[PDB]
C-alpha cells in the first residue's frame, strides 16, 4: 500500500496539462487520483505518524511479537515430540 | 507533522489547482498558483518519503504475525491428527 501510494502519488505530479475538453479530462483525473490517494493514505497499516499507531507503538508490537514467537515455537517443538513420539 | 500535515496538503493543492485551472475564481496574472501547485507536491513527496521507516515496521509486524498464524497453524494442524487417529482407535 505504502509502495501503491508512492506510485501514485508519482502519477499524479506527472498529470498537469492544457485546457479545454482537454483541459477538464485532464483535471478530471487529478480530481480522481487525489481521492485514489486520499483512500490509500486511510488505509495505510497503521506504522508510526498516527496513521495506524505511534513509533513507540509499532516497537511494543514488535517486542510482544517477538515473545509470542518463541512460545509459540515451544509449543511446536512439544507438539511435535508427542507426535513422534 | 507526517500523515496530518500530508492530508492537509492534498486538500490545498486540489483547492490552488481548481482555482488556476478557472473552476473558482483567481486573478489574470496567477503564478503566485503555479508555484505554490509545485512546493505543495514537493512538500508531499518529501513528507511521504518521511513516512516509510513507519511503513517498514508495519511491514516486519506483517512478517512477525504471518509467521505467528502459520505457526499456530501447524499446532493446530497436529492436534486434528491426533484426534482422528483417536476416532479411527476409538469409534
Amino acid at each position: 500500500f505504502i509502495p501503491h501510494i508512492f506510485y501514485s502519488l508519482h502519477q499524479i505530479r506527472k498529470d498537469p496539462n492544457n485546457l479545454s475538453n482537454q483541459l477538464e479530462t485532464l483535471t478530471g483525473s487529478i480530481r480522481h487520483r487525489l481521492k485514489l490517494c486520499k483512500s490509500l493514505i486511510s488505509e495505510n497499516e497503521d506504522t508510526k505518524d498516527l496513521l495506524s499507531k505511534s513509533p513507540s507503538e509499532w516497537q511494543d508490537i514488535i517486542h510482544q511479537r517477538e515473545q509470542e514467537l518463541q512460545i509459540k515455537r515451544d509449543v511446536l517443538d512439544d507438539l511435535y515430540r508427542k507426535l513422534q513420539r | 507533522l507526517s500523515k496530518v500535515q500530508l492530508y492537509e496538503d492534498l486538500c490545498r493543492y486540489e483547492d490552488t489547482l481548481s482555482k488556476l485551472v478557472e473552476s473558482v475564481d483567481r486573478f489574470k496574472p496567477n503564478l503566485d498558483i503555479a508555484k505554490d501547485l509545485i512546493r505543495t507536491d514537493e512538500a508531499l513527496f518529501e513528507n511521504v518519503k518521511l513516512l516509510a521507516e513507519y511503513d517498514n515496521i508495519y511491514r516486519n509486524l506483517q512478517k512477525i504475525d504471518k509467521d505467528s498464524e502459520e505457526l499456530d497453524s501447524k499446532t493446530r494442524k497436529i492436534l486434528e491428527i491426533l484426534n482422528e487417529c483417536h476416532d479411527e482407535l476409538k469409534a
